[PDB]
């Protein structure tokens, strides 16, 4: 659980 | 989410959209296994609502979407409609979700876990980006 | 419209319930946890969705979007159902059904 196969990418500009 | 940003498609695979009988998104939720979604009690979910999993782009027609019927709704008996305390409801799916690269479960904590103030966390959803 | 075509995300800090009460007063109960007031805000349509934090490298459900600013102000903390206070009920419900 809790580990997406597609890793989230948190970012900005 | 105001001042958030678009997620990578599929990167929050436990995030589901709860749709009413018309197809209208009215709340989010989180898959915790193939048969169960956790959401807020104040969302007022019923067995006529539908759990939509695997959706990330409502502007796309090519996503592997699962529209999952709800067999039974489990609202926390301690939910307080005035203070909104104990705001949690469980949804048992009539047919199990099929987990995939875009659909899987979030972890649940232990009741004794300490997530301290200042911890950086993340929230996700389809809410308004501007009031 | 201000409705997003694509799922949104935002990072935001947890608040102590004492600091959250500096905004919301006695409305904050033990089964709630606050987060944000940091430039982002949950808003209409995010209700019921996840607030996740890392634990052992994995995203763990720490809050459920409950309520927040009447105007989704990003200088006001959002309020979330505190899952650590509710997970005993979750696990019992799963075991009994």
């Amino acid at each position: 659980c809790g580990v997406p196969a597609i890793q989230p990418v948190l970012s900005g500009l | 989410i105001v001042n958030g940003e678009e997620a990578v498609p599929g990167s929050w695979p436990w995030q589901v959209s709860l749709q009413d009988k018309t197809g209208f998104h009215f709340c989010g939720g989180s898959l915790i296994n193939e048969n169960w979604v956790v959401t807020a009690a104040h969302c007022g979910v019923t067995t006529s609502d539908v759990v939509v999993a695997g959706e990330f782009d409502q502007g796309s027609s090519s996503e592997k979407i699962q529209k999952l019927k709800i067999a039974k709704v489990f609202k926390n008996s301690k939910y307080n409609s005035l203070t909104i305390n104990n705001d949690i409801t469980l949804l048992k799916l009539s047919t199990a979700a099929s987990f995939s690269q875009t659909v899987s479960a979030v972890c649940l904590p232990s009741a004794s876990d300490d997530f301290a103030a200042g911890t950086t966390c993340v929230t996700t959803g389809w809410g308004l980006t501007r009031y | 419209a201000n409705t997003p075509d694509r799922l949104q995300q935002a990072s935001l800090p947890l608040l102590s319930n004492t600091n959250c009460k500096k905004y919301w007063g006695t409305k904050i109960k033990d089964a709630m946890i606050c987060a944000g007031a940091s430039g982002v805000s949950s808003c209409m349509g995010d209700s019921g969705g996840p607030l996740v934090c890392k634990k052992n490298g994995a995203w763990t459900l720490v809050g459920i979007v409950s309520w927040g600013s009447s105007t989704c102000s990003t200088s006001t903390p959002g309020v979330y159902a505190r899952v650590t206070a509710l997970v005993n009920w979750v696990q019992q419900t799963l075991a009994a059904n």
